[PDB]
């Protein structure tokens, strides 16, 4: 295992109870953390948002820095210590009554980056896009957790994480079978997430002189699907994220290819979004959001 | 590369008539006249099945003395055809 | 299933229960044979010594008919008949200490019919035969209860017993399998019975006028192995049983067949003997016998 790993994933459950923002004169202080898990519990919800600004005021904002750098190396870490700090408070919600996927949401981050503005070095961060939504496609489940059924001793294996890609269990039901060749998925003992991809699209006031507009996909993964309609001007949080492309075979440019037997595989690649929330830009519910 | 624990002075003694079938899977201690030699054979100890379809050998496969393990299934590559051994990488050890 | 077999099963374990007799002047009345069960246990012996009278005396002799006449369908109903005597009085020896496997030995008969004397009709039955010890095979092992591994849904399953012909498992420790390819037999966990091939010649006194002494090839298992002697004269009691015979192929005379693809079965067999009681026929020792 790696040790800065194990490093950050302790100080991000640490911090998960230790933090504290001060309510000023009306309140004294309270655990701001702590206070939305007692939400969490409460309203039975799956997903928490933690603002960036608190992470940068807390240590001088070096793992702030760290977590915004390398989110995706991080995320696991971040998903095991948030389920310890459950765990600690309120361990209740813990199980979906089998497990229940806690989605963490960072929310107010100090810049935002335009379309255009995306970046190669930028993959894999966190940052934040804003563009007008285009074309919505349909809420469809996508594989959290596959299990499949086994080849020789034919058995089902229960409750294997799914990856990115597709995936094949290297232990079995049975010890001794060792045999994975041809799997059978059941959808029984396979988790799912609510998967739903949005085109955006640069906004007028940001397009350069000349240039005809260009335009983003955005994973919508979690609650936030269906969120925003088309032709509604969003402001997009999550990852930079890179997905396999095959249509760019002629461009000019060396095209990286991996080599194995021969075990050759042509790495082209688009990039997309994964946004991990959304945010748009009877007289009751109207008169409560006035101030 | 190995190494052995020779037992001595067993308790019981049979003799080899007297075996009869309990004593299956069993210590024994018998006592007899020697009257053929078979010479010395080398059996596999550390048999490397080949896999020609992977392009190299296999892993050395410990052999059991009970029966030959075979190559069913490469559970690297899921080859069929080769599963022979390679005289000299395989390491033997003496029968008689 | 059938009736007849077991109601003869439960009714040889009731003339068992309340067998009765006087002991001559002393002793009273004594169930020699419920008795003669613990005596056996002391030295947790194997053999039940079954008289014929006694079973003839009962029942006006249509047990021991009964017995006689069908031995081969009729033992493995006595032998449950046997183990629930030994569960209902007497339990302590059951175990191997996994069961013994308990004899009936039956003696006693009427008549002794001689090697020249064998029928065809009277196979499966019953009688003893009188001949000379001519050629003894070794203490070879047979299988009688094996233990099989299954090539598909792999596991150790035992208490598989072995059949006159080979036997393997249909039924799985995990059932999917339903396959039966490869079943394996393991040495620690296979049961076996001790077996012994013994040749037997007719005797001299009853070798019919211008005849060669025709032979014959007796089976012994169990306790009863290795007793006999080359060259001495035993009895032997049993049951006729047929083996199988690859020599008698170009006999004249039309031969047995089957058909089911061909499906066809060249059945040709030869008659041997199944044996259960076999008896030849320091001075302290000598003297002991000594009346
Ligand atoms: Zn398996
Ligand atoms: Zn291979
Ligand atoms: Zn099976």
């Amino acid at each position: 295992d790696d040790v800065t790993g194990e490093k950050v994933r302790e100080a991000f459950e640490q911090f998960l109870e230790d933090f504290s923002v001060q309510s000023t004169d009306t309140g004294e202080v309270e655990k701001v953390y702590r206070a939305q898990i007692e939400f969490m519990k409460i309203y039975d919800l799956n997903t928490i948002y933690i603002d960036y600004q608190h992470l940068s005021m807390r240590e001088n904002g070096a793992l702030a820095m760290a977590i915004s750098e390398q989110y995706y190396r991080f995320l696991p870490f971040l998903q095991k210590g948030l389920r310890r700090v459950v765990r600690k408070y309120a361990p209740e919600l813990l199980n979906t009554s089998t497990e229940r996927v806690f989605q963490i949401s960072f929310f107010n981050l100090p810049t935002v980056h335009r379309i255009r503005d995306i970046r190669s070095e930028k993959i894999g961060s966190l940052l934040s896009i804003s563009g007008t939504v285009t074309r919505t496609s349909e809420v469809r489940p996508e594989l959290y957790k596959a299990s499949f059924t086994c080849d020789m001793c034919r058995a089902i294996v229960d409750n294997v994480e799914q990856s990115f890609k597709y995936t094949e269990p290297t232990f079995c039901p049975n010890p001794s079978c060792e045999n994975r060749a041809f799997w059978t998925l059941n959808v029984t003992r396979s988790r799912f997430l609510d998967w739903q991809k949005v085109r955006i699209q640069e906004n007028a006031n940001e397009i350069p002189t000349g240039s005809m507009p260009r335009t983003l996909d955005v994973i919508l993964r979690g609650d936030s699907v269906e969120r925003a309609k088309p032709g509604d001007r969003c402001k997009f949080t999550g990852v930079e994220i890179v997905v396999p492309d095959v249509t760019q075979l002629g461009l000019p440019g060396v095209k990286p290819s991996s080599t194995l037997s021969l075990g050759v595989r042509d790495l082209t690649y688009k990039i997309s979004f994964l946004a991990c929330h959304v945010i748009s830009i009877d007289q009751e519910v109207f008169l409560n959001s006035l101030s | 590369s190995e190494i052995h624990v020779r037992i001595s002075d067993f308790p019981t003694i049979y003799s080899l008539r007297e075996l009869r079938e309990s004593n299956l899977s069993s210590l024994v201690r018998v006592t007899g006249v020697v009257t053929r030699r078979t010479g010395v054979f080398p059996q596999l100890k550390y048999v490397k099945f080949n896999c020609l379809k992977c392009g190299s050998i296999l892993g050395p496969f410990f052999q059991d003395s009970n029966e030959e393990i075979r190559i069913s299934f490469c559970t690297n590559c899921k080859s069929k055809g080769p599963f022979r051994v390679n005289g000299e990488k395989t390491v033997y050890r003496n029968y008689q």
